[PDB]
């Protein structure tokens, strides 16, 4: 295009790019803000009075898990925001360079991931604390000391407050990106910078994904009192399959909850959920066999097998019986444990 | 008085912060139409009483699928958006929002969001949809996908224009 109408486009690119630059400090300012509010209404109080927050309820360990890392998340705002001013000093102007910043703290906002894979134990267990009548009322009281009115939005908005804020970054660096033309001094950096903080989300969305995975596996096994070998996480990475089964063993008839991981089948007695361990098996070494409807021999202890099969643990070389309520549950199973050795097989190429 | 959590969600071209920040400020548009609606709450009158109605915008987490779902917990009403001009985003109601969101909260009310409202009926609008072989979403489209997904109410608006916009969040409110 000519002059004139470049010109045109420029003026508009310069005044929408300056616009974006104030939002992004004056949200940072607002975000740290934020961050300072829980600090201090919060954590510094219960840090100048311990005794008085552990007496109405509220735990050393219930503040850990509820407020997590967010002191050093609020240091390195500190740290950011103090270098945006520098970068927008003495006010910001549409030729201000802000993509170097972003760069150099790429790498700070890794303790983004602590925080948000914590965050769903966080809100939970606020929830619970407010069932708490001490509780709640000392946590409305940091509210309102720390400014809050009783119609603003409650404490687990403003411990929301780092998942929304890092997912802001990449909308507005694409907004800026769009306002910094080739010719711009800035625009190599805030193109590398779109992409880095992008990265940083994804990093933080990935970690939450694992960390998911292997708590599922951490939470059963804490429920299962006299645990034997390996954990769960060190051999295993997911739950198959779970249910309850009638067992038996050359003995008595015995109700016991079966779990089928990748690699492993354990069993447990259900305590009157919690239970108790009674065995594993390595599925390496488990082989399973079908008994027909209406039969019995030395396994069943002369009992009428029906919906049921046998399991052997080829490496003690001993033999079980479980049975099913229906064939449908039976068929479950035993898809279920043909499905696990199968992916097994195939990872092993 | 009673707290009720409204949480929009929807695709990023369907405009959720537009909607938010035009419902819950005046003079809007004015010069430059923010990028960040923080969490917001105000007293509303609807039909004689005063509510306490917070608002939770989700732009920026729509590529993270494991970060939404922490803002989902003790949600009184959901908006589930699209745009009137993006089939794209109608399509994301069935395929991805809907889904989710009732994964994490099996009872708690929907309604469904069409906005872009004025924009329907602009020409350039319609022109550079039909270079794509592309309509705009119809009253009769989206009402068949609220019963779909099963909706207590589908309502159309715009954040420019403001038509439509009020009714919006009273509806909200009144679902729950």
């Amino acid at each position: 295009p000519g002059p004139c109408a470049a010109a045109r486009e420029s003026e508009r690119q310069l005044r929408l790019r300056l616009c974006v630059l104030n939002e992004i400090l004056g949200t940072e300012r607002d975000y740290v803000g934020t961050l300072r509010f829980l600090q201090s209404a919060f954590l510094h109080r219960i840090r100048q009075n311990v005794a008085d927050s552990v007496e109405k309820g509220l735990t050393e360990e219930n503040v850990k898990v509820l407020f997590s890392n967010i002191e050093d998340i609020l240091e390195v705002h500190k740290d950011f925001l103090a270098a945006l001013e520098y970068c927008l000093h003495p006010e910001p102007q549409s030729q201000h360079e802000l993509g170097n910043v972003f760069l150099k703290f790429k790498d700070k906002f890794c303790v983004y991931e602590e925080y948000c894979s914590n965050h769903e134990k966080a809100l939970r267990l606020l929830v619970e604390l407010n069932k708490i009548p001490t509780v709640r009322a000392f946590l409305l009281s940091c509210m309102l000391l720390g400014g809050r009115k009783t119609t603003d939005i409650p404490l687990e908005g403003y411990l929301l407050s780092p998942i929304q804020r890092i997912c802001k970054y990449p909308l507005l660096l694409k907004e800026l990106a769009k306002r910094t033309p080739g010719k711009h001094p800035d625009h190599p950096a805030v193109q590398s910078a779109l992409q880095a903080m992008k990265t940083v989300c994804s990093n933080i969305n990935e970690t939450k994904r694992q960390m998911e995975k292997l708590e599922a596996l951490e939470q059963l096994q804490s429920h299962i009192e006299g645990w034997e070998g390996s954990n769960l996480t060190d051999i295993c990475t997911q739950l198959l399959l779970q249910g309850t089964l009638l067992k038996i063993s050359a003995g008595n008839i015995q109700e016991r909850a079966f779990f089928l991981f990748d690699n492993l089948l354990v069993y447990c007695k259900r305590k009157s959920s919690l239970y108790i361990f009674r065995g594993r098996i390595n599925t390496e070494v488990m082989e399973v066999e079908n008994v027909e409807d209406g039969t019995a021999d030395y396994h069943s202890n002369g009992y009428t097998v029906t919906n049921g099969w046998k399991i052997h643990n080829t490496a003690k070389n001993k033999w079980f019986v479980c049975m099913a309520k229906t064939a449908e549950e039976k068929q479950k199973w035993l898809d279920a444990i043909i499905r696990e050795r199968e992916q097994r097989e195939s990872l092993k190429l | 008085m009673q707290a009720i959590k409204c949480v929009v969600v929807g695709d990023v071209a369907v405009g959720k912060t537009c909607l938010l920040i035009s419902y819950t400020t005046n003079a809007f548009p004015g010069e430059y139409i923010p990028t960040v609606f923080d969490n917001y709450s105000a007293n509303v009158m609807v039909d004689g009483k005063p509510v306490n109605l917070g608002l939770w915008d989700t732009a920026g987490q729509e590529d993270y699928d494991r970060l939404r779902p922490l803002s989902y917990p003790q949600t009184d009403v959901f908006l589930i958006c699209f745009s009137l001009v993006s089939p794209a985003s109608f399509e994301n109601v069935r395929a991805k929002w809907y889904p989710e969101v009732r994964h994490h909260c099996p009872n708690t009310p929907i309604i469904l969001v069409g906005t872009k409202l004025d924009l329907r009926d602009d020409k350039d609008t319609i022109e550079k949809l039909k270079e794509k072989k592309l309509t705009p979403i119809t009253y009769p489209q989206g009402l068949a996908m609220a019963k779909e997904i099963g909706a207590v109410k589908y309502l159309e608006c715009s954040a420019l224009t403001q038509r439509g916009l009020k009714t919006v969040f009273d509806e909200a409110i009144r679902a729950v």
